[PDB]
């Protein structure tokens, strides 16, 4: 029988996807006001900025992002090819396996255990569990694939699919480490080569983890939303393949005008900009999807979400081919404009979307029509773009004002302004930041609620078969 | 039309992604320049290796770069620019991605031990508009000196040329000595190896 | 880099490059002019999607970023030993021949600057306003830190502001302090000396030397303290705490240049402890030229 989807781990890891936004969002707000104001560091070593911050990016990207990624997969797999996920129990594994990832994550981060690696910076016997999980995730997802009704595989699943293979083999590359003991290992790599190794990594994190695993999202979540069809599926080849191939190279765009060597950074920066062209093929294929049905817009605040979500993904995925142009690079490089870049991308496109996705299958999966408010829908929109676009404008603001400053010369040759001087202009911006990443934490919190007053709704939820 | 073939899209996708890590770092591991150590330049010291352990567990490298660009500017407010040998023993690299505060690659000898200890133990102190935490902990702890036998040979597995009398006592280099003293140790050696060969 | 890995490089590059002309060109086939329509067969959960073309603009947006690609690299270094043929960089451009450029052409500039200083005695410069300005702004950056952004010092930090000059205030001793820096040692008397032995002479320094009252009810022994100073104490600060900047030994006679605070309690410290204040050289990380006007700068402060 079992010809209904399991939906079971997909509600899991929907509320946990918002329980996660929060923690993550909050710890985010919270060492940005650490930034602001130093006492907030509290003289303790699990509450100084240091320790904290990896803790926001992978509660953040890991926990939030990474639970998005979960239940949106697992919800757009299924219905995508029309069959129960394969593996049912397999898959929550996958659920209980990533939770204990990020349980690890909250002990360990706060008590020193890093390997110092951006965004690998669990240790090792944590990047064993994590990838045990997601080779269980790539059966379970691949898996699910493999026993399809349909011929075609929908290319929302290239975008998963890629995301899910590639990110396999990024963890483990750059993630052997000699361990010393229990909570302390040494990279393999040193110098230059770790560098290389390290971002080639960290871009190809958000290259995947945060492009094409939420080019996915928007692949499917757009169309069903808008219900239109996808505007051109041969962009959705080109987009596909061309950024697949191209985002690897870019690696070297972090570390441009450093002790790698010139060629190297040549390499990325050149490449870097031909992925400008796939990026926006994403773009293009998901706002033209809408053309016509623009008066949704108005009417529909989770069509908005997902919308408004293209557009910082677009203007991200030009911003960060400019700044990986070495002239660029040398001005935005350490200055809190990347920080701007980061989180256009992470509020203006990853959060949007998975927003807007969750929102859109949380009742599904919940079996109720809709959510329990579309007014709150409204309000988390506004809330989350006026916090964005405020984040973004204040980390332009210091990161030009950094990277003028630093290398702001007089006329008889001597440095114009000492750091400190640098540090106290960027004041004001870090705590608009701080506001701006406040109103959008609010916005979240406008979600839980809302998630939770659906929740209630009905109790023997499972309303989905063919 | 390979969207029907789910293990040719498979391999087609892994085939894909792989080209750009192949051309980047393999090369590298095979490059002269960026496995050269600087000229006279040693392992760090039981102490200083000690140290940076500690610098990695505070999470300094989240404000702190230790990558000198070689710009003009970089150059007169800093010193000379980072080189792909100086970093060629540390596992894992710490050159930075953000400067919240300075770059570090050559505080070098340019502060006192003295002026550390006070700035680490209360940045706000020394420099009253400082954004930096303080780390008065580093005072209230000492070093024992169990684990760093055990690191040294893991790092000479790595590479980093430790001598048998490096490791033979590494624990007494360090043992009763304060967090607080192994960070200054580490924080003095920064980019020395290169304005002395 | 071997010729091996540099064809590696170069091949696998340009090999991408060929390979993504092919994907756009390809996929470009039987393209519908423009926005045409209809579906496709097959349907995913109820998602269709359009035959419809690449937009015309994108498709020359990604021409654009890939022919730019090969011009890039064929002007700059990256595929593999190609060093470049960017017209102005002999030998071919890297980032640390920029760079050797960029200071070369600063050196033709600010050199005259740097040289016409370099000429002139510390004082000569002093009186220079210009120099001043330049002066203050090479403080401001290598020494703001430590000496504070007021040059008016901190405990533990001279003020370099005052009148008041530890290891001498002419033109030349303040050359020196800067250029080959400083190193202080008051020795401990705590053991030497004894606790009480400590608490008099510090008592005697503050009351009688420095003219500073005592707390109310500290029974020091100020005839002990006097007679301490005059064994010990006055071989360094001269007795009358007059000080010596020979060795850089600060008068006593005035708290007011005293960096380790004045209270009783901590000339208890400081006596009883010792000090090492270390002001670090600057030869190297600021040159001759930097150092001569920070010593004028330094100089000028105290007028
Ligand atoms: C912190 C490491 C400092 C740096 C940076 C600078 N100075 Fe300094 N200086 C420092 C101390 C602790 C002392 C006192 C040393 C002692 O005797 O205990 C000094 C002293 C000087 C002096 C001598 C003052 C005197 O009384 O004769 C001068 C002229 C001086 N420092 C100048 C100076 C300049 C120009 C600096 C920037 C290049 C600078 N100092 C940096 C501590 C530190
Ligand atoms: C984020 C906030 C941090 C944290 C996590 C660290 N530091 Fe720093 N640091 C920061 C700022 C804004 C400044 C400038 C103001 C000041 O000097 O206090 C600094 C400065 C330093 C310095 C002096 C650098 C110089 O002037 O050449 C050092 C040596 C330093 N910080 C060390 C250091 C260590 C060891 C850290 C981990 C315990 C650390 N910092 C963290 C901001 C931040
Ligand atoms: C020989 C060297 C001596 C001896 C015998 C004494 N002093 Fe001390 N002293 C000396 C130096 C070079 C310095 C400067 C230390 C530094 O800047 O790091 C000092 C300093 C002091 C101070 C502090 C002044 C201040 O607050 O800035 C005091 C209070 C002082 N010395 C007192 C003192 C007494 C009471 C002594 C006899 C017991 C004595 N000194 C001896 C050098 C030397
Ligand atoms: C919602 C409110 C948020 C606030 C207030 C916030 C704040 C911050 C702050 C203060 C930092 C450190 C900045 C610095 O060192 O200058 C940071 C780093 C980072 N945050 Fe957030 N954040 C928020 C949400 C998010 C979200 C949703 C993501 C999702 C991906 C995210 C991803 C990141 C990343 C990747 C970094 C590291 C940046 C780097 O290494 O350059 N943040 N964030
Ligand atoms: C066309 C695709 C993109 C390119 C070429 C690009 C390029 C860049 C560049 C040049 C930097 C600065 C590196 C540095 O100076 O240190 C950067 C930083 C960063 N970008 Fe992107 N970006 C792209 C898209 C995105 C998107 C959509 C996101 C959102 C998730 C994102 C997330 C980040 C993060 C997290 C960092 C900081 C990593 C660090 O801590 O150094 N990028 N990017
Ligand atoms: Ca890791
Ligand atoms: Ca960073
Ligand atoms: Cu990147």
């Amino acid at each position: 029988t079992s010809t209904a989807y399991s939906y079971k781990v997909v509600r899991q890891f929907a509320i946990m996807t918002v329980v996660w936004g929060i923690v993550g969002m909050g710890l985010g707000v919270f060492i940005a006001a650490q930034l602001a104001w130093p006492f907030l560091n509290f003289d303790l070593p699990w509450t100084s900025f240091g320790r904290l911050r990896p803790l926001h990016t992978n509660a953040v990207i890991f926990a939030f992002g990474g639970c998005a990624l979960f239940a949106t997969s697992y919800y757009s797999v299924q219905r995508t090819c029309q069959t129960t996920l394969f593996a049912p129990k397999l898959a929550a594994f996958t659920f209980w396996g990533w939770q204990l990832v990020i349980l690890l994550a909250a002990i360990s981060l706060p008590l020193g255990f890093t390997s110092s690696k951006e965004y690998a910076e669990l240790e090792w016997p944590i990047d064993i569990l994590i990838t045990i999980v997601w080779v269980a995730y790539a059966v379970v997802f691949f898996g699910t694939l493999a026993k399809r009704k349909v011929k075609h595989i929908y290319v929302g699943n290239w975008f998963f699919g890629a995301f899910i293979l590639t990110v396999a083999i990024l963890h483990v590359v750059n993630n052997l480490e000699i361990p010393v003991t229990a909570m302390k290992s040494y990279s393999l790599y040193a110098g230059a080569t770790d560098a290389m190794v390290q971002w080639w990594y960290g871009h190809n994190a958000v290259g995947f983890f945060l492009t094409a695993g939420f080019l996915g999202i928007m692949y499917y979540f757009v169309p069903k939303q808008a219900e239109r069809p996808v505007y051109s599926y041969r962009l959705s080849i080109v987009h596909f393949w061309a950024l697949i191939t191209v985002y690897i190279w870019a690696g070297p765009h972090h570390l441009h005008y450093t002790a790698l060597p010139d060629w190297a950074q040549s390499l990325g920066m050149v490449m870097s900009l031909i992925l400008l062209a796939p990026s926006w093929g994403g773009m293009i294929n998901g706002m033209m999807t809408l053309s016509g049905a623009w008066h949704k817009l108005r009417s529909d605040p989770i069509l908005r979400f997902l919308v408004v979500s293209l557009a910082f993904y677009g203007m991200s995925t030009f911003e960060g081919p400019m700044m990986a142009i070495k002239t660029v690079n040398a001005l935005s490089h350490y200055t809190d404009w990347t920080i701007g870049h980061v989180h256009a991308g992470a509020l203006g496109w990853v959060a949007m979307v998975s927003i807007g996705a969750l929102y859109h299958l949380v009742p599904k999966v919940f079996g109720r029509e809709q959510m329990h408010s579309i007014g709150l829908i409204n309000t988390h929109f506004w809330l989350a773009t006026i916090g964005t676009v405020l984040y973004i404008a204040s980390m332009w603001v210091n990161g030009i004002a950094q990277g003028l400053m630093w290398r702001a010369i007089n006329d008889d040759g001597t440095l114009t302004y000492s750091f400190v001087e640098s540090l106290e202009a960027s004041h004001p911006g870090f705590v608009v930041r701080m506001i701006g990443g406040a109103i959008f934490f609010a916005g979240m919190l406008v979600m839980a609620y809302n998630t939770w007053r659906t929740v209630q709704a009905a109790k023997p939820a499972e309303y989905d078969a063919a | 039309k390979l969207e029907k073939n789910v293990g040719l899209l498979t391999l087609f996708m892994i085939l894909a992604v792989s080209i750009g890590g192949l051309t980047q770092i393999v090369p590298l591991f095979f490059q002269d320049s960026v496995n050269e150590p600087v000229e006279g330049m040693k392992p760090y010291t039981a102490l200083q290796l000690e140290g940076r352990d500690l610098y990695i567990r505070e999470g300094c490298v989240g404000c702190h770069s230790q990558m000198i660009r070689p710009f003009r500017a970089e150059t007169e407010r800093y010193g000379h620019y980072s080189v792909a040998g100086e970093s060629v023993y540390d596992h894992p690299f710490l050159w930075g991605s953000k400067r919240t505060g300075p770059d570090l690659a050559r505080v070098g000898g340019r502060y006192s031990d003295d002026w550390h200890r006070a700035h680490l133990y209360n940045p706000r102190n020394v420099v009253p508009e400082s954004k930096m935490p303080s780390y008065p902990w580093l005072v209230e702890n000492t070093l024992d000196g169990k684990d760093t036998a055990k690191k040294m040979s893991a790092l000479r597995m790595l590479g980093v040329p430790y001598t048998e009398e490096d490791i033979a006592g590494a624990r007494d280099s360090v043992n009763g000595k304060t967090e607080m003293d192994a960070m200054v140790a580490y924080l003095q050696v920064l980019g020395t190896a290169l304005t002395n060969k | 880099m071997s010729t091996f890995w540099s064809g590696y490089i170069a091949l696998l590059t340009l090999g991408t490059i060929v390979a993504l002309f092919w994907l756009i060109f390809a996929t470009r086939k039987g393209e519908s002019a423009g926005t045409t329509d209809q579906t496709m067969g097959h349907a995913f959960d109820g998602i269709e999607e359009y035959d419809n073309p690449l937009p015309r603009w994108w498709f020359l947006l990604f021409i654009g970023t890939l022919v730019f690609g090969i011009l890039y690299l064929v002007l700059y270094p990256g595929l593999g030993n190609w060093k470049g043929v960017l017209p102005g960089y002999e030998g071919g451009w890297t980032q640390e021949k920029q760079w050797e450029r960029e200071v070369a052409q600063a050196d033709e500039k600010y050199g005259p600057i740097f040289a016409k200083y370099a000429a002139m005695s510390v004082e000569e410069v002093a009186q220079d306003p210009q120099a001043v300005k330049m002066g203050a702004r090479l403080f401001a950056n290598y020494c703001s830190i430590c000496h504070g952004s007021d040059a008016k010092g901190s405990l533990g930090f001279p003020n370099l502001a005052d009148q008041d000059w530890r290891w001498g205030g002419d033109a030349a001793s303040i050359k020196t302090s800067i250029l080959n820096g400083r190193i202080a040692a008051m020795p401990a008397w705590g053991q030497a000396i004894g606790e009480e032995g400590v608490k008099n002479v510090a008592a005697f320094v503050r009351k009688d030397l420095a003219g500073l009252p005592l707390p109310e009810g500290t029974d020091a022994d100020l005839s002990a303290g006097k007679n301490v100073y005059a064994q010990t104490c006055a071989v360094c600060h001269g007795q009358g705490g007059e000080g010596m900047a020979a060795l850089g030994a600060p008068k006593l006679n005035s708290a007011a240049g005293w960096i380790y605070g004045s209270s009783l309690g901590q000339l208890q410290q400081t006596i009883r402890h010792g000090r090492n204040g270390q002001m670090p050289a600057q030869q190297q990380y600021l040159g001759d030229d930097k150092v001569h006007l920070l010593a004028a700068y330094v100089y000028s402060l105290s007028q």
